[PDB]
């Protein structure tokens, strides 16, 4: 009665311990393929609407140690096709129980690990069903990892011919447009979400965003001239991949005459604001002795934007 | 002619490095060299397509190995040009191209890293990895790896700086 998580932990446990110790990378494959059997082979039969082992007991996230296991021994294409038609079989069809939200996420981020380490294109058919079963008012840790999860696909969605990009045209920034998130990890979640917004070059931004979840992004980033303290050592590097996003609009709204902000100049304006307290973020003391990190945030990453803040001022001038 | 504009003082910088013996003449090749990136700054880039995209960047990446030569012994010289190659990049509202290669070019040290498990030797690779360590401190300087984040980024180049460990 009282061993529920840490006689659980032991399985990773003696995962990593014998991923620290030697050689190469096969067993990522070899006693994972094994164990296969224990979880997803395990979920097999789908007794309608229920898998074997999913939909019995709370246990059945040994896909999170199989995301362990895709994290314990790296090198070079073993698991994931050896998960292949073992997803494609469970992982494909056992993800649309449309709550599932007990590590919906660490099924995502199986998958998420999984587009990480390396390949092109078998999770790349394994996106439309996520582009599939989707939701708006998922879980704060189901949007949570949603937003990685799209993000570790972005690679090869963004790998040559971009693969996957328009097959959420739609299920863009609309997703980020789930709006009202929860504490500043979630507000971290747009932060990555940010961070995730470095692809995908800016043809047809209003329908998919339109600079609006940006906006609510930037209603973030209005709160964000004061809205955080010591997690702004988090928020306001946050803010300075805010201020990237100003100059993601420079590089659409002043890229030909768009200027993409209607009713923005009220979003905008503290924006303005935080251009304002952009130069000035990292002015409290500013004393000359630094020990890593300390002062490169609002002087290297000030300066691309301090020429954001007059880019900031190039679709719509200071 | 903006190439030919920029063959005009990039092979007169290629000749400023040459004699390593400065007495102030490296401070007279900086002044030429962190003025050239102020050069590059207002203009010479943001420009036609990817062949002159890379042609732009060419001559930055034949002086990046140019400033990859500066091994010995200008050493902040060298790390004043690594945020001034990175201010490019950073104006260049491209380059991510460019920021893989940059990965690449990490990556270009990683696996001779990697080869310099079993064996590292010949100082000047010791020292171009110390001009690579103040790229590292240029990608310190970079952050938009960290744009990079979604694409399981330079984690992997942490495994290099845990073999740089």
């Amino acid at each position: 009665s009282a061993p529920g998580s840490k006689r659980r932990s032991e399985p990773p446990a003696p995962r990593p311990g014998p991923p620290p110790g030697t050689g190469h990378p096969p067993s990522k494959r070899a006693r994972g393929f094994s164990a296969a059997a224990a979880p997803d082979p395990d979920d097999p039969f789908g007794a309608h609407g229920d898998f074997t082992a999913d939909d019995l007991e709370e246990l059945d996230t040994l896909a999170s140690q199989a995301l362990s296991q895709c994290p314990a021994a790296a090198r070079d294409v073993s698991s994931d096709h050896k998960v292949h038609r073992l997803l494609d079989g469970m992982s494909k069809n056992p993800s649309g129980k449309n709550r599932e939200t007990v590590p919906i996420k660490d099924n995502f981020e199986l998958e998420v690990l999984q587009a990480q380490y390396k390949e092109l294109k078998e999770k790349m058919k394994v996106m439309e069903e996520e582009v599939l079963i989707k939701n708006g008012e998922i879980k704060i840790l189901r949007d949570s990892l949603h937003q990685t999860e799209s993000v570790l696909e972005e690679q090869r969605r963004s790998h040559f011919l971009l693969e996957q990009e328009k097959t959420q045209a739609l299920s863009d920034k609309e997703k980020e447009f789930s709006k009202k998130l929860q504490s500043l990890q979630s507000e971290l979640q747009f932060k990555d979400a940010e961070m995730n917004e470095l692809r995908t070059k800016l043809q047809t931004s209003e329908r998919a965003n339109k600079l609006a979840a940006p906006s609510v992004s930037h209603v973030s980033p209005r709160k964000n001239p004061s809205v955080v303290i010591k997690p702004e050592a988090c928020s306001p590097q946050f803010g300075k991949t805010s201020f990237p996003t100003k100059e993601s609009f420079s590089a659409n709204m002043s890229l030909p005459h768009p200027c993409q902000t209607e009713s923005g100049y009220k979003p905008l304006v503290g924006r303005e604001d935080s251009k304002p307290h952009s130069l000035r973020g990292d002015s409290i003391k500013q004393e000359e002795a630094q020990k890593s990190f300390v002062d490169s945030w609002r002087q290297r990453s000030n300066t691309q934007g301090s020429i954001l803040i007059n880019l900031l001022l190039k679709q719509p001038l200071i | 002619g903006e190439h030919g504009l920029e063959l005009a003082s990039m092979i007169p910088a290629l000749r400023e490095l040459g004699s390593a013996t400065p007495e102030e003449y490296n401070t007279v090749v900086q002044k030429p060299r962190q003025i050239l990136c102020q050069f590059i700054d207002r203009i010479l880039t943001d420009v036609n397509v990817v062949a002159v995209e890379l042609v732009k960047k060419t001559d930055s990446q034949p002086t990046s190995v140019m400033l990859l030569d500066f091994i010995q012994h200008i050493m902040k010289s060298s790390p004043l040009m690594f945020v001034n190659v990175s201010g490019s990049h950073e104006a260049k509202g491209s380059c991510i191209e460019f920021s893989n290669w940059i990965i690449t070019r990490l990556l270009r040290i990683a696996a001779t890293p990697s080869c310099h498990l079993l064996h590292k030797k010949i100082c000047e690779v010791i020292c171009s990895l110390l001009f690579l360590f103040k790229s590292k401190s240029p990608a310190i300087f970079g952050v938009l790896t960290k744009e990079l984040l979604q694409l399981f980024e330079d984690l992997v180049y942490l495994h290099r700086r845990n073999v740089m460990g």
